[PDB]
Formats: structure tokens, C-alpha cells, sequence
């Protein structure tokens, strides 16, 4: 019924008879050589022209091709039939197994739950990582965001969070790969299958090789599956491999959609496009979603509009610093920038809160002294300032920790640390219980007992 | 015979319209009579409809719309060889010293592909 | 769409046709100039990169009926500015200007039934009272109208239908 | 009187031999800095190799409503409008 009239990169314009113009977000279909291509409607121009984004490679498209109007949006399989299988943005199986035994398909474009439906929760969720649950602990059903530049450990931290939480947790999980490395998807798939935990996980992969429409819509596909499991009344874990790629795929197509550039050349709709996605990731009186998201920071610029917009949408934010990572302190968490809604004396209790604020104060004072130290050197400092520095350095080392997924990188066995050990250890360091140990005693030790045992052999 | 006409003059930028069949190629050199002196124009872009856009190799003042334009079918060509030694020239290869004409043997186009 | 660039030409053509008392001929002439614009091969030529005057003379060659030195010169003007595809919209604005100048309005009347024609006498008198213009009726029967009638004149509408009244009361939640 | 004038137009176009380009063929409309605008090529496809005069190619980057935007795989300065 329709005719292609323009092809500009990922964008295709189609003309329809004026009595039959497709609705917005309708799926269209066109035969491209020896394969079928889906187009999603974005805008209605005048005169029956409609502007669409190709869910696939647009090369080889002619003008004048006949286009078929499917009467519905993009709809994907949902439910337990998706568990243990790898699916595409279009909801197609991508593993070599057979068809998905769907019973129901849901449109990926949906409204967020109403204000009446939302639910509060203060149940602290423990992690094996000292710095995260000390400085920025988070609750069941909350959102966590890992902010970092290129190559500072977002994926490794998320894999540790998977190992600990999604294996002491008993319900289903959804992992959404959005514009990230295909190698890492294959590695994750296998180590899930070798551990026989795959049958609890639904995996949707929209990796970087894909053309922009796939990277744009795959996040919504993953959210639709997670919403199916939430509305069933379960407690679900949602992991998003890089949320930044969604905004970037918006940027790539926005100019071709004829929209004036904004700010640093971003689409004008950046905040709305991010908000409508983010508002759907919410725990509800019927069921709870716990979410961990990686957030790439372009050029390490935390003041860039995309990270800046993302910050308001999250409950716990962990900021990874290249400057710390180049020291070799891993995980490279910046404790003066990482923060959580849950660091509140009512929920955590007084000892945890006081320990966190003490650590924060000492590290801030160390930042204040470093500019003096750079020019003059430490010898000019006061004898109390030297003690502040001597304790701050030990605190910085004690935030390091060996990870099991970092066993291959470091070669040393991973460590899991209970929260009580973290509070006790940092309180002891700040009180000066360990002022007689060297700094090296604290680097990459699981617990304070391990610090003293390392100190015996220096 | 001049075949084009000037249609715009916006600072140094001069647009010239030719017959559909004889648009000059990019980097070609045109010339016009700016009163009592010749002005050379170098082609930068071929626009649709026989219009071509050029940069004036000289002062643009005094140009009218509708002046006749001659299409020299080569690029800017300059004298080369032993006759050039000890002589001062402008970009067009014309002597800027007062020392008379250059005893040229050849003139080469200034636009060339590298070896 | 071409409306905004078509308006000046429509005014100029109507004004000229008024001075020379040729409005009817101009209408029949613009109809042909618009109809040649719709032809396939001519449309391909219009989308091409021909210099204005060559395109103008080819178009004038096809537009033989056109009054020489008046309509053909209008084609030359529009060819200088490449507005020839706007000709279907240079027409119909000429018709709008004519209808305004002739103080005449087409008005439309849509009902669940073929109206009783005595009703149409009353409706036409009422419209010639609402608007100080002669009103041409071209009423219609429509299944969507449950009962009653819709009166539409320009961009003003007076809904007397049972459908509209229902969906106007159903709004009162 | 509409069908009559329609066929009158179709007669008069032939009388004056105005006719379309063939499919798979077109003309260069404009040339600048190695970007080429081509009219015609109703059967050209996104990413196709378009053979130019000489022995060289342009790559079709945009299929606009009225033209094809392409970039030249080599020297472009010898190309001209109407090739
Ligand atoms: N806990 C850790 N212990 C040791 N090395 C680590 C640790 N975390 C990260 N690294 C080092 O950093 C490298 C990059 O880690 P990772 O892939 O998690 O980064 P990322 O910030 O998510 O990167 P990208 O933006 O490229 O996807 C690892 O291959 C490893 O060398
Ligand atoms: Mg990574």
C-alpha cells in the first residue's frame, strides 16, 4: 500500500493513501532483497507522508518499494517462555534454539504506573563490596547507577553485583545488553550456562554492531519483559548494560528526523526521551524491580547533559574515577561523589551513618591538603595534618578489594565482606587503632584481620 | 567570444551564469573586463542551472551585474623555467617588478596531482 | 505546502484579470496551466535542473491555449522563481479571491437523510442571513449522522446532529 | 472536458519530444568539494556504486525525493553539470 519516497541513513519516508495513514509507533514492513525489514513510525508529516526508522540495515533500499502496513506496534514475547533464551529487539530468538513458546505478546511502548500504585521500601540489600554498601548502600526495589568513563570498571562492578545479589536472590532476572561489546555478551551467556543459572535469566541483546534503530528500541524491549515479570507479582532484577547508548542512538537519528540541535548537539527531546524510559523502571505495590545500570560518561565530563540528566533518576549513584583507577585502586569508586538516598540515620542506624560521615570528612580534608603538599611537600604540614594524611591514605587503601571476576586479572582470590566488618574496620582506622601498620597492609585485603596478617609480612 | 554573465557580486564572491551546455569545470579560470583592466575569477563550485561560483583574484569593486565573462578552458597557468629566475611575480605569474615581460617558454597549470 | 508562496501570484493574477475584465478566461487558463503541471513527464522536467527560461519556453510550448503575453508571461515569472509546481495552489486561491469579490460562498450541509428541499429553502435563506453572501448549497447524506444535520460554512460549524449532542452530553462525566 | 485536455497534454508532450530519463541513468546536477548531486536514477539504491564518466565511482549516500547525493571515489574536479 505504501511507497518509499526517501532514504536518508537510518530514516525512511513512506507515502500512504490519505485515508489509510499509519498511526505513530506503528510497525511497517518492507522486503529488502532476500530479507524482511521492519520500520517503526516516528512522525506523521503532511499529505500522507510518514517518517520511520529502520529496524535493520537500510542499505539496498530503493525508492518506490511497496511497503506493508502492520496494524500494531512492535510486540515482543513475554513471560516464562522467554526465560533462558537470547532475544532480539524485535523479540526474535537469536540463540540457535527453536521458536519461543510464547503465550502472549506485549507492545514495547507503554505508560508508566500511576502515582497511586507506587510503593516505598527501606529494606537494605547487602553487597560483597566494602565501598558500595559503606558509602552508598541501596535498598531492595531501588535503582543503582554506575557512572564512569571508558575502561574504569563499570562492567566488572556490575558482574560482581550480579554474582552476589542475583545468586543470593531467588527470583527471575532480566539482562539487557544495549550497544555494548558482543564478546562480553557471549562470555556472560556461557558462564551463565556453565553455572546452570541461565534458566532464571532472560537476555535481550542490542549490541554495538546493530544499526541505530535496534540500539534505540532494545532497552524498551527489556523493560517490557521486566514489567511482565513485575506485574505477575514477582521480585525481579533488571540489569542494563549501558543506558548511555540509548540517548546516543537518539542523537544519531534526531538530525535526520529534522529536529534542531540542542546544547552540545543533543536532541532537544533528551530529557523526555530519558524520562519516559526511566519512569517505567519502578517497584510497585504489586511487585518490585531492583535495577543496576551502567552509565557511560563521555570524555569523563560529569557535567555533560546526558550524565547530568541521568543523575536525578537514580536512588544510589556510584561514581568511578579514572584518576583513582590509574593508581590501581579497584574498585575505583570516588567516595566524595558517590552518594545514596539510603545513607540516612533512620534506615542505616547511627554507627553506619557516623562511620560514613567520618570517612567523608577525612577524605575531604585530605583533598584540601593536597594542594599545599604538591608545592611545599608534607614536611611543612602541622603534626595533626600529618596524622590526617596518614589516616586518609590508609582509608583509601582499605577501600580496595579483590573480586572473584577480578581473580583472572589480579590472580588473587576474591573476597566477600560482611557490612559489620566494614563498619568495624573503618571505625578502627579513624580511631587510630591501626596507626602503627604500614599503608601496604591495607591494599587489596578483604577484612581488617587480613590487614594485620598482611602487616606481619609487610 | 565571452559566453557567461555575472549575476551576483557579494564581496569577493562572484556568481556567473553560462549556457546549460558549457559550464566551466571546477578550478577553471574565467576573466572579465572590470572597466579598463582584466580581472581573473577561479571556479570553486558548480551550482545547478548553469550557474557557477567563483572567487575573484583581484579587487571586486566596480563590477556590475550583466558583464560578459570569458571562459578560459584551463586552470590558472603560470610561466616556468629559467626565465623566472631573479623575477618577482604575483599569484597570476605576472611580473610585479618593473623589469618587463618574462621570456616564458611554457606555462603550467598550478593545480596538479602529486607523484 | 505551496499555499504561502502561491498567495502573491494569485492576488496579482486576479487583480490583472479584474482590470482587463477577463476573470473567467483566466480561471479556465489557470486550470490548464495547473493540469499540465500534473503530467508525469512534465513533472519530471519540473524537478530537473533546467535554467529558468528554457523550462519556461518548454512549458509555454505545452501550454498552447494560454493567452500570449499575459498568461505565458505569468509562466515566465513563475519560472524565474521556480514556483510552477505551486500552480494547483495558485489556482483555487484565485477561485477564493473571485468568490470573495463576487460576495459568494459555497456552504455545506450534512445530514442523516436527503433533506426535504423545503428545509433547503429555509436553510439557504438562513445562511444568506447569517452571512451577507449568496450561498450555494451542495448538501450530503451521511451514515455517521445518527439524526439531525451539520451546517458547515468556511471554517464555522453549527452542530445540530444527535451524534454530536450525544457525545457532547456524554462528556458531562 | 478534463479527459480531453489530459490526452491533449499527452499528445503535445510527444509533439515536443519531452520525455524522461531511463531508469538506472541520470545526470549530474551540481558539483562541489567532491559531493555530487544527481537527478534521475529512479532505481538507484542506498549504498550503491554509481559509475561516472571516466572509470570511477560515486557512492550514493542519500536518496532524496528529487535527487541522489553521492561522494566521488577519486578526483572530482573534472566532473561537470550535465554528465
Ligand atoms: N576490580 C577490579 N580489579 C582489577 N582490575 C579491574 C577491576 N575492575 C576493572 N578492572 C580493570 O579494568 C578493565 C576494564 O573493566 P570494565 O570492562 O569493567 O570497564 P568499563 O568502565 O565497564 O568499560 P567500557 O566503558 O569500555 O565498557 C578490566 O579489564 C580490568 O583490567
Ligand atoms: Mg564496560
Amino acid at each position: 500500500t505504501g511507497k518509499i519516497v526517501q532514504v536518508i541513513g537510518a530514516v525512511v519516508d513512506v507515502e500512504f493513501p490519505q485515508d489509510a495513514v499509519p498511526r505513530v509507533y506503528d510497525a511497517l514492513e518492507v522486503q529488502n532483497g532476500n530479507e524482511r525489514l521492519v520500520l517503526e513510525v516516528q512522525q506523521q508529516l503532511g499529505g500522507g507522508i510518514v517518517r520511520t526508522i529502520a529496524m535493520g540495515s537500510s542499505d539496498g533500499l530503493r525508492r518506490g518499494l511497496d511497503v506493508k502496513d502492520l496494524e500494531h506496534p512492535i510486540e515482543v514475547p513475554v513471560g516464562k517462555a522467554t526465560l533462558g533464551r537470547i532475544m532480539n529487539v524485535l523479540g526474535e530468538p537469536v540463540d540457535m534454539k527453536g521458536e519461543i513458546g510464547e503465550e502472549e505478546r506485549w507492545a514495547i511502548h507503554r505508560a508508566a504506573p500511576s502515582y497511586e500504585e507506587l510503593s516505598n521500601s527501606q529494606e537494605l540489600l547487602e553487597t560483597g563490596i566494602k565501598v558500595i554498601d559503606l558509602m552508598a548502600p541501596f535498598a531492595k526495589g531501588g535503582k543503582v547507577g554506575l557512572f564512569g568513563g571508558a575502561g574504569v570498571g563499570k562492567t566488572v562492578n556490575m558482574m560482581e553485583l550480579i554474582r552476589n545479589i542475583a545468586i543470593e536472590h531467588s527470583g527471575y532476572s532480566v539482562f539487557a545488553g544495549v550497544g555494548e561489546r558482543t564478546r562480553e555478551g557471549n562470555d556472560f551467556y556461557h558462564e551463565m550456562t556453565d553455572s546452570n543459572v541461565i534458566d532464571k535469566v532472560s537476555l535481550v541483546y542490542g549490541q554495538m554492531n546493530e544499526p541505530p534503530g535496534n540500539r534505540l528500541r532494545v532497552a524498551l524491549t527489556g523493560l517490557t519483559m521486566a514489567e511482565k515479570f513485575r506485574d505477575e507479582g514477582r521480585d525481579v532484577l533488571l540489569f542494563v548494560d549501558n543506558i548511555y547508548r540509548y540517548t546516543l542512538a537518539g542523537t544519531e537519528v534526531s538530525a535526520l528526523l529534522g529536529r534542531m540541535p540542542s546544547a552540545v548537539g543533543y536532541q532537544p527531546t533528551l530529557a523526555e526521551e530519558m524520562g519516559v524510559l526511566q519512569e517505567r523502571i519502578t517497584s510497585t505495590k504489586t511487585g518490585s524491580i531492583t535495577s543496576v545500570q551502567a552509565v557511560y560518561v563521555p570524555a569523563d565530563d560529569l557535567t555533560d547533559p546526558s550524565p547530568a540528566t541521568t543523575f536525578a533518576h537514580l536512588d544510589a549513584t556510584v561514581v568511578l574515577s579514572r584518576q583513582i583507577a590509574s593508581l590501581g585502586i579497584y574498585p575505583a569508586v570516588d567516595p566524595l561523589d558517590s552518594t545514596s538516598r539510603q545513607l540516612d540515620p533512620l534506615v542505616v542506624g547511627q554507627e553506619h551513618y557516623d562511620t560514613a560521615r567520618g570517612v567523608q570528612s577525612i577524605l575531604q580534608r585530605y583533598q584540601e591538603l593536597k594542594d599545599i603538599i604538591a608545592i611545599l611537600g608534607m614536611d611543612e604540614l602541622s603534626e595533626e595534618d600529618k596524622l590526617v594524611v596518614a589516616r586518609a591514605r590508609k582509608i583509601q587503601r582499605f577501600l580496595s578489594q579483590p573480586f572473584f571476576v577480578a581473580e583472572v586479572f589480579t590472580g588473587s582470590p576474591g573476597k566477600y565482606v560482611s557490612l559489620k566488618d566494614t563498619i568495624r574496620g573503618f571505625k578502627g582506622i579513624m580511631e587510630g587503632e591501626y596507626d602503627h601498620l604500614p599503608e601496604q597492609a591495607f591494599y587489596m585485603v578483604g577484612s581488617i584481620e587480613e590487614a594485620v596478617e598482611k602487616a606481619k609480612k609487610l | 567570444m565571452a559566453t557567461g554573465k555575472i549575476v551576483q557580486v557579494i564581496g569577493a564572491v562572484v556568481d556567473v551564469e553560462f549556457p546549460q551546455d558549457a559550464v566551466p569545470r571546477v578550478y577553471d579560470a574565467l576573466e572579465v573586463q572590470n572597466g579598463n583592466e582584466r580581472l581573473v575569477l577561479e571556479v570553486q563550485q558548480q551550482l545547478g542551472g548553469g550557474i557557477v561560483r567563483t572567487i575573484a583574484m583581484g579587487s571586486s569593486d566596480g563590477l556590475r551585474r550583466g558583464l560578459d565573462v570569458k571562459d578560459l578552458e584551463h586552470p590558472i597557468e603560470v610561466p616556468v623555467g629559467k626565465a623566472t629566475l631573479g623575477r618577482i611575480m604575483n599569484v597570476l605569474g605576472e611580473p610585479v617588478d618593473m623589469k618587463g615581460e618574462i621570456g616564458e617558454e611554457e606555462r603550467w597549470a598550478i593545480h596538479r596531482a602529486a607523484p | 505546502e505551496f499555499i504561502t508562496v502561491a498567495r502573491p501570484y494569485a492576488k496579482a493574477a486576479f487583480d490583472f484579470a479584474v482590470e482587463h475584465q477577463s476573470v473567467e478566461r483566466w480561471q479556465d487558463m489557470l486550470a490548464f496551466a495547473a493540469e499540465v503541471t500534473k503530467n508525469e513527464q512534465m513533472a519530471e522536467l519540473l524537478s530537473g535542473a533546467l535554467a529558468p527560461e528554457t523550462l519556461a519556453e518548454s512549458f509555454i510550448a505545452v501550454a498552447g491555449e494560454q493567452l500570449d503575453e499575459n498568461g505565458q508571461n505569468l509562466i515566465r515569472v513563475m519560472a524565474e522563481n521556480g514556483r510552477l509546481n505551486a500552480l494547483p495552489d495558485v489556482l483555487e486561491q484565485f477561485i477564493h479571491l473571485r468568490a470573495v469579490s463576487e460576495a459568494t460562498a459555497e456552504v455545506d450541509v450534512i445530514s442523516a437523510a436527503a433533506l426535504s428541499e423545503q428545509q433547503l429553502a429555509k436553510i439557504s435563506a438562513a445562511m444568506e442571513k447569517r452571512l451577507s453572501r449568496k450561498v450555494k448549497l451542495n448538501a450530503k447524506i451521511d451514515k455517521s449522522v445518527m439524526a439531525g444535520v451539520i451546517i458547515r460554512a468556511g471554517d464555522m460549524v453549527i452542530d445540530g446532529s444527535v451524534r454530536g449532542r450525544l457525545e457532547r452530553l456524554a462528556d458531562v462525566l | 472536458n478534463s479527459t480531453e485536455i489530459s490526452e491533449l497534454i499527452k499528445q503535445r508532450i510527444a509533439q515536443f519530444n519531452v520525455v524522461s530519463e531511463a531508469h538506472n541513468e541520470g545526470t549530474i546536477v551540481s558539483v562541489s568539494d567532491g559531493v555530487i548531486r544527481i537527478h534521475g536514477l529512479a532505481d538507484a539504491m542506498q549504498g550503491e556504486m554509481i559509475s561516472l564518466p571516466g572509470n570511477r565511482y560515486a557512492i550514493a549516500l542519500n536518496l532524496e525525493r528529487d535527487s541522489v547525493g553521492a561522494v566521488v571515489m577519486g578526483p572530482y574536479a573534472d566532473l561537470a553539470e550535465g554528465m
